[PDB]
């Protein structure tokens, strides 16, 4: 099954979580393709890509090459496709390039027929583009990645999140009473809640450091053992 | 009641909650 | 002659370890004659001063 | 695991009274009544314990031997026997016959000149069968002889020292009693020809009867490392160490500061000294990891400290200024109020903004207070906005830590003064009241650091019109507030 | 004067910076103008506007309406300019409404020649919209704000700042393995980096939910503070 | 009526001198030398009617016992004993069976060290057994003890008092030695704790007619700046001069100071010359300002005679503490006279490199087997099994030793690591000097062996080893199309 | 008879006293006679 | 932006977290 990941906000997790997500899933003997289409490119960098490397799906499609040479093989059971780097003048026009984008779509579904992968995760801006979006209505089943403080405790009852996500709370902290009255609100306010949070762990904030997913540089740090119950959820919940 | 009452002291505490709340 | 030599060997023989054993045990003897009886003689306990 | 007796001598070292059950010791004295009083304080100075029993001649020992009702064994049993030789000859038989012998001590009290009648060959024999009857059996013999010539038998006791434990003689000396021990063996050695003094009070035997180097300190002073010297007498705190220092005249006191609240009790504790035990002493302070300011340090040196040694010296220098102060005697003069001192180490005890004319007043005060040091009492600063800020704002950016820290603004001026600080460590109390850049807020500053100056500055800065007077942006700018809407034209 | 504070990255505290900024800046008595340019206004929010205003700048150019009547004024000496809530349709499609709000940069224009406004800050978005360069080309000065965290690390050597902004810490830990080598690599190899940094302080994820700046929340934070010490330095070099 | 024997002491007190027939006599000797001129100087001490009787060990008595053609007794017994417990057990029945023992010499001198097998409580019963055969025979007995380690012994022989008749002890001390009569008891009276100090005149003992136990010798460098500590205290500029002014000294206290690494081998001379020279009444420590020893040499130095070397870690006043704590003590530890022997223990493997498996077992199990080193810390052998993805020949590459008792051994998948005198608590920082990537990503499993059994057995393991199995000298994604 | 064998014990009683009395001396003879030296053997008395 | 990367490794600390954390190192060519 095709499952997005998608934040509420930038910068809450959805990278890291969604590297450490393909990492676990593929951990437990199972072929998983991850796919970045956040133009920021930071996805590659979890999975000791190097810098230099531009190469990538957008790229290979704004160069008129083979989107499909783009791939990467980390392990047996885990590939990447990355979405490349953009000149300072392509990041600064985005217009001028995101409608070229939308061959991938097709690409992605005759992939998810290919059978050669049970799980097809997709990293997602907030950009509410038309990529982002068809790209979302892709995918099977989505993941709104959030943070138990004001600014998504305001998005939740402002924006529209995508029909049927789970939301998933990230980046728990510790002796916060702000952020203990929110989860509770949240506890009977929120019926799209998932039951399981990954913490505020050091971990996380090393795992990009180190160029590696959280499951591979620490495994027995807190946020492992989360994104394994997770795993287990997806594999439990998300099977169709 | 506990959590009840925990989340009404929060609601009075923290106004942009109770603002959403009702 | 002959039987008169023989009694008086024998006679002999037994009466060597007599005091022979009349010597080595003569310690434990005096010991327990003393203990017996003896004599007690000279020094005399006058009385338990507390 | 046999018990080891003790001989009646008060004030006796254990090496020449304990007396080890399993062997023969003879004691000679002079006089018999010297003998019955020996006899009856070895009796009366056994445990509870302890089994004795005694052997007397030509007296009845129920009547002359006396007991202390207070210490002493529980009972004792008594041995008569007439002035013969043929009762010390069967003592051994006699005594076994009535007492078994294990773990017994026996004393053989003889009467005057008892033993003279004996050979010298019959007493050898005597001795031999004694000392082999009592490593036998366990068991310790005590003989009192009472004689005046025994020096021919005195001599064959000597040579008979295979079987005599010890060898002791008693005499007369018109006031005391002289104790010579020939020899004497026990479990906790062996000692030999040592001459001793005893005096009769009241029926007890008894035997008769500047720190410009010792150096008294903390053990702090020192960390985990015991003593250097002999003299090195270390204290756990400072206050043992101070109790000490009442009995010291001129001893080297090196006390020990962890703590900045443990300043005051060791600054009163340095003046109690100073005016105690007179100015032969020395008085040093040592800290540990941070504990003094300038201020404090005055305070210190002022109440009788020779010398504070900086916690950046390491241990070997501390010793060599320790060395160093050997002669020095304190010449300095040490008031006898206390609180004087203790109120010169902060005089201002006013902080943050202030009225232009609270702050005049407040720093003339100080600077006219004469207890204090001369030209170290405080920097006052004067500084000019770069024209990009205004003053108030300045004032919102300092932050004065201290107690003794005051600002105003006036004049498009802002002033500061940081009392008691030092000219040369002006830029690292300007860093600590304002933001990272190190004066980059205004353009120039003008310091004074001199009593001369800081009152012409004062009197200067008396001569300014009111108006100018500023107040802080928080208290003068200012529940919820509702936004309400306008118009943006 | 314009003042235009951005995120290197979404979530560093653009939002609730720039309020504590305005009320910094409105506490040292200059005139105060804050235009929030992020369209999920949130910048409204934060000075105790309630969730059903609907009005802001941009809402009221796309209604034709005139923009100068959707302010709010704060206290004597700051004032508001809301986004103003935008549909759910219009949140799906902001094509359909980037470029017809061209005017607000010749009414900045007209409010920076005014004189009336000292200090007008700005909270941006970083979408790479056209209204987004507009605003920031109009902005005498800016401010990218980062976390110290191998994220924003990552994109400071491949995104593109604002010519002349000087870059700002928040969010800063206390005993970060990871954060602090990040912040002495960027002390000595960062040119634009400030000399001042902001901690992590309850009071700044507090303020939002009390709908109030930082600094009226709580003086005595340390978050407010930095914050004044930002606000002194911008009076000083960016005036 | 019987006569009194006499020690051959020149300038001797009869009191301290005399030995009446019928009781026992103990002398213990700093050296064999020393304890022979004492027999034989005793053996020209006696009348021309006094009969002797000498006991010989591991040596014909014949050949190294002589007497002075002027003085001495006309005849004295020569016996010879093979040096083991059962002689002396039997000395009672062996001098019976040949001599009537009544009113004669027993003079017993023993090999080095002979006395240091013997049980303390089977001591107690031969003194007590000899005591009574003594008494009864009217005969004495004098026992001359070369050793070095007889401080327990001489505390059992205080606490059997009344079995002997006399304890004295000859330390060596430079140029004089010093006798400490704890008792003596004769027929002229009784004597306890005595100390006298005699020299040596070409084999000849005269006496001399606790001084300096409280001087501090010192080095400057040892007292960081500290001026002279107390009256006790000297300071000398290196330790050269202060080797010379403890030649004079006899009870002081030396404390050398070391910088660097050369000052190892001339201070360990230095310290076994004193040591030799002197007895245990010297206090000698070793004090380390700067972090250039290793525990080798500091084992090196207690061998010497250093009581203990100081580590630079502690402060100044722990130095002072160590050397207030050996106050009182004496060195009781043997130090061999050849010096040599003690430096070669310092690397007896001297190989570095890598290493065929053959070549390696050799060297460890010649390593191991050597008597001269200590036990249970000759050194650790650690065996890396590598990481899935590489091989040994690379593991074998990334490992570069650095001191000189390092081998390496790659064989069966599995790389095999040696380092002498290393140990165990410090592996780790070892690992981390040779290796330069840091352990943990190169290896998956460790196995470690520090003691001699556990060495032994895995080297014995090893050796089965068929050939052809033994060895000589972050993953990064690739590029795929997706399909 | 009976007369010249109790004699014998008049004779044969105080023999084994006596014999008893002397027995160190019997001892010691007999070691000086047979001489065995199990671990001690004398090298020789030199001059 | 403005990165001065030249003369990186005179400084240990900055030697430290370059070995600890492959990015920066990486960055730091
Ligand atoms: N009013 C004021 N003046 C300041 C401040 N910081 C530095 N100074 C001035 O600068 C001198 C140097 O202090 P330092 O280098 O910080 O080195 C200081 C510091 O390490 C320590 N120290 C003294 N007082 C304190 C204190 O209250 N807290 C702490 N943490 N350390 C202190 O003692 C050292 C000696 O300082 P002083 O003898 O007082 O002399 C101080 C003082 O004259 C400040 O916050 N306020
Ligand atoms: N580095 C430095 N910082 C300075 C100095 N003077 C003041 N400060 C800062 O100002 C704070 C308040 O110190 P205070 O008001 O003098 O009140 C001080 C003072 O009464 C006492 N104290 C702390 N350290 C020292 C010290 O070294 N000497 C003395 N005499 N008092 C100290 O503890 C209080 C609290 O001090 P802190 O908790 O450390 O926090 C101190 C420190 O952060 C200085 O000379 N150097
Ligand atoms: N960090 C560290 N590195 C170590 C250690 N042991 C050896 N090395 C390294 O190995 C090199 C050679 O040491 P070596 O073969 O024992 O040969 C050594 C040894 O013979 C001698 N030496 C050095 N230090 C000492 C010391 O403290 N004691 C003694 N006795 N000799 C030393 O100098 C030779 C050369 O040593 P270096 O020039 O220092 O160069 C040393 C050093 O870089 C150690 O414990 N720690
Ligand atoms: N084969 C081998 N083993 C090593 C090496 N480095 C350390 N070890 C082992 O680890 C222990 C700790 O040494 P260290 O912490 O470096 O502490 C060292 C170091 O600080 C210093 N040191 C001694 N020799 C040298 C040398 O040659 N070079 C340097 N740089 N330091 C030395 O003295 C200490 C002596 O350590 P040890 O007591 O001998 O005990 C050493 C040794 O058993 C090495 O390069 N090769
Ligand atoms: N549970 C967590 N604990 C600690 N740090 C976390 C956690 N989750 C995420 N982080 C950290 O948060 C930072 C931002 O996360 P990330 O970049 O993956 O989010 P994002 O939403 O994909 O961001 P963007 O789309 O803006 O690039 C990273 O430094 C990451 O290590
Ligand atoms: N210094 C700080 N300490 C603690 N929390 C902080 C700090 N700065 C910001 N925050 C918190 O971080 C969150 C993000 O702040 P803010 O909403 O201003 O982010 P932004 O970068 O403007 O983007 P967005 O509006 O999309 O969240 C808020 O919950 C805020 O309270
Ligand atoms: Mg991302
Ligand atoms: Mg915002």
């Amino acid at each position: 099954a095709v499952l997005g990941l998608q934040g509420v906000r930038g910068g809450v997790g959805t990278t890291t979580i969604t590297a450490a997500l393909a990492w676990s899933l593929q951990m437990l003997g199972e072929n998983v393709l991850v796919v970045d289409a956040c133009p920021d490119n930071l996805l590659r960098l979890s999975f000791n890509v190097d810098f230099t490397h531009r190469q990538g799906w957008a790229r290979a499609m704004l160069d008129g090459q083979d989107w499909r040479d783009a791939g990467l093989r980390y392990t047996s059971q885990l590939d990447l496709l990355p979405f490349g780097q953009l000149s300072i003048e392509e990041q600064e026009n985005p217009q001028h390039w995101q409608t070229r984008l939308s061959d991938i779509c097709s690409g992605l579904q005759q992939l998810k027929a290919s059978g050669r992968y049970q799980w097809i995760l997709i990293d997602l801006p907030r950009d509410a583009s038309q990529i982002t979006h068809q790209l979302l209505s892709l995918c099977d089943h989505s993941l709104a990645i959030v943070n138990v403080d004001a600014n998504c405790h305001i998005r939740l009852h402002q924006q529209a999140l995508p029909d049927g996500a789970h939301i998933l709370i990230n980046n728990f902290r510790i002796g916060s009473q702000v952020q203990d009255d929110i989860y509770q609100l949240w506890l009977q306010s929120q019926r799209r809640l998932l039951p399981m949070l990954i913490h505020r762990d050091e971990a996380m904030a090393e795992c990009l450091a180190a160029k590696q997913p959280v499951g591979e540089y620490r495994s027995d740090a807190l946020a492992a053992e989360e994104i394994l119950t997770l795993a287990n959820w997806c594999l439990l919940n998300y099977s169709g | 009641i506990s959590q009840r009452e925990q989340l009404a002291a929060a609601l009075k505490r923290w106004p942009l909650l109770a603002e959403f709340a009702q | 002659i002959s039987d008169i030599i023989e009694i008086i060997v024998v006679c002999a023989l037994i009466f060597f370890p007599l005091g022979y054993l009349a010597r080595h045990s003569l310690r434990r003897i005096r010991d327990t004659l003393r203990l017996f009886f003896a004599k007690p003689r000279y020094v005399k306990p006058a009385g338990t001063l507390r | 695991v046999d018990p080891v007796f003790s001989i009646g001598i008060s004030s006796l070292w254990d090496e020449l009274r304990h007396m080890p059950a399993g062997g023969v010791w003879w004691f000679n004295v002079d006089r018999h009544e010297d003998a019955i009083s020996l006899a009856n304080q070895t009796i009366a100075s056994q445990a509870e314990t302890a089994h004795v029993a005694v052997i007397s001649m030509d007296s009845d020992p129920a009547k002359i031997f006396q007991l202390d009702d207070s210490q002493g064994p529980e009972k004792i049993k008594l041995f008569s026997m007439l002035n013969h030789e043929k009762g010390l000859y069967y003592l051994t038989r006699d005594l076994q016959c009535s007492i078994d012998p294990h773990n017994y001590l026996f004393i053989l009290v003889c009467a005057n000149n008892a033993w003279q009648n004996i050979p010298a060959e019959r007493l050898r024999s005597w001795l031999d069968k004694m000392n082999k009857w009592s490593r036998l059996n366990h068991c310790s013999l005590l003989v009192i002889n009472p004689g005046n010539n025994n020096d021919k038998q005195f001599s064959l006791l000597l040579e008979e020292y295979r079987s005599l434990f010890g060898l002791a003689s008693l005499r007369f000396q018109g006031d005391q009693h002289l104790l010579d021990i020939a020899f004497w063996c026990n479990e906790k050695g062996v000692s030999a020809r040592q001459q001793l003094s005893v005096q009769q009070q009241n029926g007890i035997w008894t035997l008769v009867q500047s720190d410009e180097k010792r150096i008294l300190s903390n053990v702090a002073v020192l960390e985990g490392a015991p003593p250097l010297s002999e003299h090195w007498q270390l204290f756990n705190n400072n206050e043992v160490l101070f109790n000490e220092a009442r009995t010291a005249q001129a001893a080297t006191v090196v006390f020990s500061l962890q703590q900045n609240a443990q300043i005051e009790p060791l600054a009163r504790s340095i003046h109690t000294l100073r005016r105690q035990r007179g100015s032969a002493m020395k008085i040093l302070v040592r800290e540990n990891t941070a504990s003094l300011r300038a201020t404090d340090e005055r305070l210190l040196l002022a109440c009788g400290a020779n010398m504070v040694i900086p916690w950046n010296a390491p241990l070997s220098r501390c010793l060599t200024m320790i060395e160093s102060v050997q002669g020095q005697k304190f010449s300095r003069y040490v008031p006898e109020d206390i609180t004087t001192l203790l109120s010169m180490t902060q005089p201002l005890k006013l902080r943050g903004f202030q009225k232009w004319d609270v702050f005049c007043n407040a720093v003339n005060n100080m600077m006219n207070n004469p207890l204090l040091p001369a030209h170290g009492k405080g920097v006052l600063v004067a500084l000019r906005p770069v024209p990009g800020i205004r003053v108030e704002q300045a004032l919102t950016l300092c932050r004065p830590n201290r107690t003794g820290d005051i600002m105003t603004i006036g004049g498009n001026r802002l002033v500061l003064f940081l009392s008691f600080c030092r000219i040369n460590d002006l830029d690292t109390a300007l860093n600590h009241i304002f933001p990272l850049p190190t004066g980059d807020i205004f353009s120039n500053r003008m310091v004074w650091f001199e009593d001369d100056q800081i009152s012409a500055e004062l009197v200067q800065m008396r001569l300014l019109a009111p108006e100018q007077w500023g107040m802080p942006l928080p208290l003068t700018q200012s529940w919820r507030r509702i936004p309400e809407p306008m118009r943006l034209l």
